[PDB]
RNA sequence: CUCGCACACGCUUACAUCAGUAACUAAUAAUAUACUGAUAAUUAACAACCAAUAAACCAAAACAACACUAAAACGUUUAUUAAUUACAUUGUUAACCCAACACAGGAGUGCACCAAGGAAAGAUUAAAAGAAGUAAAAGGAACUCGGCAAACACAAACCCCGCCU
RNA sequence: ACGAGCUACCCAUGAGCAGUUUAAAAGAACCAACUCAUCUAUGUGGCAAAAUAGUGAGAAGACUUGUAGGUAGAGGUGAAAA
RNA sequence: ACCAAAGCUAGCUCAACAUACUAAACAAAUACAAAAAUACACCAAAAUAAAAUAAAACAUUCACCUAACAUUAAAGUAUAGGAGAUAGAAAUUUUUAUCCUGACGCUAUAGAGAUAGUACCGUAAGGGAAAGAUGAAAGAAUAAAAUAAAAGUAAAAAAAAGCAAA
């Protein structure tokens, strides 16, 4: 069960080997769960085939053979996995209804920074816990200051960019001025 | 309005005509040039 | 694979990600923006394999197929017409092979040419009935068709036979699907008769 | 006093 | 290389050691009883899809035990590498 | 650079003076 | 001293471009128009420049006055700056007293 | 006597002294991370 | 699998199971001497003994008496020409073990073809047989050969 | 001058810090000091029969595309709960009260995945 | 000619194999542990991680017999509960670190004094002055601020000031 | 604001001191490792922003030394040399 | 003849408007020694700004100086002040929409520090660079094209005597 790592020994030394195209999405919407359940199996014993052959290609410092299939195969398992994906998310909003399956608050942390702060699983309660109860969610006052000098950095910045946008414009329009 | 001088060269030339012939650095190098020329006329 | 270019750069028709590339502008090389006529992408009227004529340059009132376009620099190459020389093979003995090859036009020196009379025409964007967007000639009022063009690949779908790991289109194609309210877990759990008793204790999130 | 002047060095990139 | 095994180099005193010092009147072996430690209970190694190697542990054992008594009786003996071994 | 179209035709005449002191015209 | 060794593009302007063409037009808007309007109306800038002038003291003074509020923090401790510095210049030197 | 060596390395020494929990922990700290993420420096802290 | 949460395991809990699962794996030659017990490969720096040990026999079927692990480290010292540093990225080396007595050996993938290496041997020749053509006659003394008379 | 830029790692410190490389711990330790591994959070692979079953990883190149319709909550009601819904509305037999006979579950605690909380890594 | 092998701390791939070096690193070359590229690599038994709560214990380490004064680091057992279930995770290269340098300097511990490590001279010539050394007739401090330095000497005495380490 | 990874003094916790002489581990004696830095010569953009060669002082103690912690500038620390 | 020299772009500056004001990107990991899934707690806080400087010293005083109320006047007036330096109101007055946004601003020692808060330097707070130029095409390098003009040198050592020239 070594050989899986292996391409069929007719095909070693050859240059070119030819191949299929990718799995679309759509393709894969059709299949079942269980199909898709194997079909995942399937992809990953010839990515792994692929990568082996990949390494073993730098290896010899020869050119890999038909390079274009590691591609595929990614993107086939990629696309796989948003399709899988699609219908959890599609169901947890028909039975739960929340667009996040990882539990989390909007918190603003010390830096004054609004962030998007992820849950954690513990054991114990939350105010039961002394490294989650060092942590803090709130903004000191000096801090405002900051904040403030964050906007305007950020606005002179935006500032710019389209000064020399429109700037670019009158540029053309004197170069090709076929208006 | 920035401006700056464009014609310097000439400005040199005009000094640098009369010490063509002088031994040493002073045909060349305007400080010095200058200096020598104005000594000489 | 996706190479990500610096803000300044310029396009040699030399493929972006090559050794002819890398070797024309090296890691640090940033040269003087070539002024470009800013062209919306629905604007754009020339595609690769249509016939046109050149208006400009040593060869003009020719027509040639429209072999690659680079949007960025806007740039047809018509194959074998607009042409200066160069030497391919090379050793210290010996300059091989002087080929014949093709230096770019901007899209002002081409005209893309109707079918029908093959002369030079001034090509417009427009929608039919029939929820349709075709190329229509402003002096003789015709459409013009699109260059349907072979691809990168080299690879034709009308002829084509199966290796061992690909799959027909019959496999392919056949839906499976019985869109039930089941995740993959439950499902294929059900499926390969995995029996599972116990339940998660309460966990609590922070 | 003991006036000294530490050395000081240019930049490695020159 | 022996490291592939694994082994590991360390280096710390060189003992030679027989169970007593040289000034002891009792300088030879009769047996030894070796008590196999937890890890390699047969058991565990028909867990981790060893089935031969229930031998070989005792094997290694013996082996390396015995050697080094016999060995190190040997050298109570002021027999070494240059000077081979009599008896 | 230097904006300014005075020098750069000043200097357009050195130049030109120049080229006919090194090659001198028939 | 290197001076360019080029012609550089020779810059056509047409002095009959709209802009150019059009200018000081309605620079007599009250005379002609039955004073309603003064020609500082006319006049496109800065909030705090509109139809009014100064040296940089007064200058300064005036902008961190009417939009003083609106600055960024940086702009506006430099005008401050800015501020103080001209004060003690234009007060206490020159050669004139 | 001669000098110049002062720096001893630690790692210990070093995270203790300048390291991010230690930054944190008081109020002059943050503002002190709050300066080199104005400035936008690469590294925060050690 | 990686980069994914894992539900936090509290007493008399279900078994964890993946489905899908995110690892991926390089069969790789090794650089020093091998007993023919052993199999390299280069994994995730995210699996573990066990995860890789299950895999395999899973997966793929092979009775697994054996695994090691260890960390590679990748150089950081090559510079760019910011003179930034560049990493090679680190990863994890996995020895294992085959159990019934299986002996493994790395297959070599590139086999040459004896007819494309005689045709690149006579291309090579018939190269040599052009460059010798082109170069120029010793007695001729530089006059282009163009020229009839 | 240290290093500041470069990540810290175990391969960094003392012999006292050892810091993983994000791998999830598999036990905890138990009385001898030895450690002990729990069999229920060491990961178990769900690996199908893939012998008998017809699908490759790659597909013939004339064999279509489709349009591309990314599933939504309300398709995927409509392919499941509506015919069974107006199926029993046009009966008369539709009970606001109870839609568990549909597929719809009112809370999540019961069941071995959950979707909220989200029970399972894949 | 002799600072050697290992570990800690610290450095982070500078280590290994193959190839290349016109130029870049070496304060020159030859070539390569240090420049360039490609390819590899350190595998746990050593080390880190590795229980709480009650309860009896006045009685040093010093070869510990027994003591000294400055009164001394280091755990047994009993009870009560401690998920019990192969394989967890992490450190394993080096000629290395701190001194801007491939710096005669600074660097803890264990064993060694060689069995391990190394090379004072690129090639000449044999001027002055300079440095480091060995020897010197008769004399023996006449030198000099002072027997400073040097010596085939390596001893005795007396004051001033501070008791002493 | 930042600094006690150098240095001053502390706190924890470790580690070293061989031979000889003595009833003695006595802030005794001789003399290594170790720690200092007496005197001279080198060196003076030096091997070195304080070194090298010799020569010296202490060497079971108010001794040397590793690791981790502390004290902060209107301050600290100090067998006071500002 | 070498060393060199020339480009005109990258972007910037200052205003206008404007919605409204912590950008982008988040799968996992991130406040253990940040980026290390998982165990019984603690958690948190505020006190007038000062001085350099002006008063020719310095002692009371010293505009602005991180607190929204603008504009035209009243007015540098009333007042306040070692009655010195200086500081300084108010009552009361005036203010007509929206579009016509750009430039007698910079062009690589300039304009931002910025190709970048990067390299590098500091234990740390912190400091903080330099650098670009072919053409329609280099998928036109026996390669083709217009400056050969700084100091420095080479082509080409020197020949009594002297501010080097006149
Ligand atoms: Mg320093
Ligand atoms: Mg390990
Ligand atoms: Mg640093
Ligand atoms: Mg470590
Ligand atoms: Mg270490
Ligand atoms: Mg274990
Ligand atoms: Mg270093
Ligand atoms: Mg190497
Ligand atoms: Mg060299
Ligand atoms: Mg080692
Ligand atoms: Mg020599
Ligand atoms: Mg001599
Ligand atoms: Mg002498
Ligand atoms: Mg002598
Ligand atoms: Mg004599
Ligand atoms: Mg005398
Ligand atoms: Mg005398
Ligand atoms: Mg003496
Ligand atoms: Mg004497
Ligand atoms: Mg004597
Ligand atoms: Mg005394
Ligand atoms: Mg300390
Ligand atoms: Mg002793
Ligand atoms: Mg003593
Ligand atoms: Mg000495
Ligand atoms: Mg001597
Ligand atoms: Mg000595
Ligand atoms: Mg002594
Ligand atoms: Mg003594
Ligand atoms: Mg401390
Ligand atoms: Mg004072
Ligand atoms: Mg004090
Ligand atoms: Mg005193
Ligand atoms: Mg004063
Ligand atoms: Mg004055
Ligand atoms: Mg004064
Ligand atoms: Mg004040
Ligand atoms: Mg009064
Ligand atoms: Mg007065
Ligand atoms: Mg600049
Ligand atoms: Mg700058
Ligand atoms: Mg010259
Ligand atoms: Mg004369």
């Amino acid at each position: 069960g070594l050989e899986e790592f292996f391409d069929d020994p007719k095909n070693w030394g050859e240059e070119k080997v030819k191949s299929g195209a990718s799995w679309t999405c759509q393709q894969l919407r059709n299949k079942s769960n269980e199909d898709l359940h194997k079909l995942w199996y399937v992809l990953l014993k010839e990515r792994n085939m692929l990568l082996t052959l990949e390494q073993e290609a730098k290896r010899q410092r020869l050119p890999m053979p038909s390079p274009e299939r590691l591609e595929k195969v990614v993107d086939s398992m990629d696309a796989l996995d948003k399709v899988v994906q699609e219908r959890e998310d599609a169901l947890r909003l028909l039975q739960t209804g929340q667009e996040k399956a990882r539990p989390g608050a909007w918190r603003r942390d010390i830096f004054g920074r609004i962030i998007w702060h992820k849950f954690k699983q513990w054991p114990i309660p939350w105010y039961l816990n002394k490294k989650y109860n060092r942590k803090r969610f709130f903004a000191m006052p000096y801090v405002e200051r900051f904040v403030r000098m964050r906007i305007e950095k950020q606005a002179r910045i935006k500032a710019r960019k389209r000064s020399l946008e429109r700037k670019k414009e009158k540029f053309l329009q004197e170069k090709f001025p076929h208006l | 309005l920035r401006s700056r001088v464009t014609d310097r060269y000439w400005r040199v030339q005009e000094v640098l005509k009369h010490a063509r012939h002088f031994r040493g650095r002073k045909n060349r190098c305007y400080r010095l040039a200058v200096r020598a020329v104005t000594r000489a006329f | 694979s996706k190479v990500t270019l610096p803000p300044n750069y310029r396009y040699g028709m030399s493929r972006p990600g090559s050794l002819s590339d890398k070797r024309k502008n090296p890691p640090g090389t940033r040269r003087r923006r070539v002024p470009v006529e800013p062209i919306s992408d629905e604007d754009w009227h020339l595609f690769c394999g249509d016939k046109v004529e050149i208006l400009e340059g040593k060869d003009a009132g020719k027509q040639g197929k429209v072999v690659q376009v680079i949007r960025q620099r806007n740039w047809v190459v018509v194959e074998g017409l607009n042409t200066h020389y160069r030497y391919v093979g090379k050793t210290v003995d010996y300059r091989g092979t002087m080929i014949p090859s093709e230096a770019p036009l901007l899209h002002n020196q081409v005209k893309l040419v109707d079918p029908t009379d093959r002369k030079p025409t001034d090509v417009e964007w427009r929608f039919t009935e029939a929820g349709e967007r075709v190329r229509v000639s402003t002096r003789s009022g015709r459409i013009i068709p699109k260059p349907e063009f072979p691809r990168a690949d080299g690879i034709v779908p009308e002829t084509w036979i199966d290796g061992p790991k690909d799959t027909s289109v019959e496999d392919a194609l056949e839906k499976t699907y019985v869109p039930r309210l089941k995740t993959l877990e439950e499902e294929v759990m059900e499926a390969m008769g995995i029996q599972e008793t116990r339940r998660h204790k309460k966990v609590y999130w922070y | 006093k003991k006036r000294f002047t530490p050395p000081t060095y240019q930049p490695k990139y020159k | 290389k022996p490291d592939k095994l694994p082994l590991f180099k360390r280096q710390y005193e060189n003992t030679i050691f027989i169970g007593s010092k040289t000034a002891d009147p009792l300088c030879y072996g009769h047996t030894q009883f070796h008590l196999l430690p937890d890890k390699l209970k047969r058991e565990k190694l028909l867990k981790q899809n060893c089935a031969d190697q229930i031998e070989v542990v005792f094997r290694a054992n013996a082996i390396a035990s015995l050697f080094a008594w016999t060995g190190a009786q040997a050298m109570y003996q002021g027999f070494w590498s240059e000077a081979d071994v009599t008896r | 650079a230097k904006k300014g179209f005075r020098a750069a035709y000043r200097f357009q005449k050195e130049l030109e003076r120049w080229r006919l002191l090194r090659c001198p015209p028939p | 001293f290197h001076v360019r060794v080029t012609l550089p593009p020779r810059k056509v302007v047409d002095r009959w471009n709209e802009k150019r063409a059009m200018f000081g037009v309605y620079d007599n808007i009250g005379i002609l128009g039955n004073f309603e309007k003064h020609p500082k109306e006319l006049i496109k800038g800065p909030i705090w420049l509109r139809g009014w002038k100064g040296n940089e003291l007064q200058r300064c003074i005036r902008k961190k006055r009417m939009v003083g509020n609106r600055m960024f923090i940086d702009d506006l401790h430099n005008l401050n700056k800015r501020i103080s510095y001209l004060y003690k210049h234009f007060n206490r030197h020159g050669k004139y007293r | 006597k001669a000098r110049g060596n002062e720096y001893q390395p630690s790692n210990i020494k070093r995270k203790h002294k300048h390291g991010w929990v230690r930054r944190l922990r008081t109020p002059t700290g943050v503002q002190v991370i709050l300066r080199r993420m104005h400035k936008g420096r690469k590294s925060l802290s050690h | 699998a990686r980069n994914v949460l894992y539900p936090l395991y509290q007493l008399g809990n279900p078994q964890l199971r993946v489905f899908r699962t995110n690892f991926f794996i390089q069969l790789v030659r090794p650089g020093t001497a091998q007993p023919e017990d052993t199999v390299q490969f280069r994994i995730p720096m995210e699996m573990t003994r066990v995860d890789l040990r299950n895999y395999l026999e899973r997966i793929y079927n092979v009775p697994v008496a054996a695994v090691r692990t260890r960390v590679q480290y990748g150089s950081n010292r090559r510079r760019d020409h910011r003179n930034i540093r560049i990493k090679k990225p680190d990863y994890k080396v996995a020895y294992v073990q085959l159990a019934l007595g299986q002996t493994f050996t790395f297959p070599d993938l590139f086999p040459e073809r004896k007819g494309a290496s005689v045709d690149v041997d006579v291309r090579d020749q018939v190269l040599e047989d052009q460059r010798q053509k082109h170069s120029p006659d010793p007695r001729r003394g530089g006059v282009p050969g163009w020229f009839g008379l | 001058g240290a290093d500041r830029m470069s990540k810290w790692t175990s391969k960094r410190g003392p012999r006292t810090f050892c810091k993983g490389r994000g791998a999830k711990g598999t036990g905890f330790h138990g009385r001898d000091g030895k450690f002990v591994q729990i069999k229920e959070m060491i990961p178990e692979l769900v690996v199908p029969e893939l012998a008998g079953f017809k699908l490759k990883p790659y597909v013939n190149y004339r064999a279509p595309e489709g349009t591309d319709t990314p599933l939504t909550a309300k398709q995927l009601f409509l392919e499941t709960a509506a015919p069974a819904i107006e199926k029993d509305f046009k009966a008369g037999t539709f009970d606001p009260e109870h839609l568990e006979k549909y597929g719809f579950e009112p809370t999540q605690e019961g069941k071995l995945f959950q979707l909220y909380p989200k029970n399972f890594p894949r």
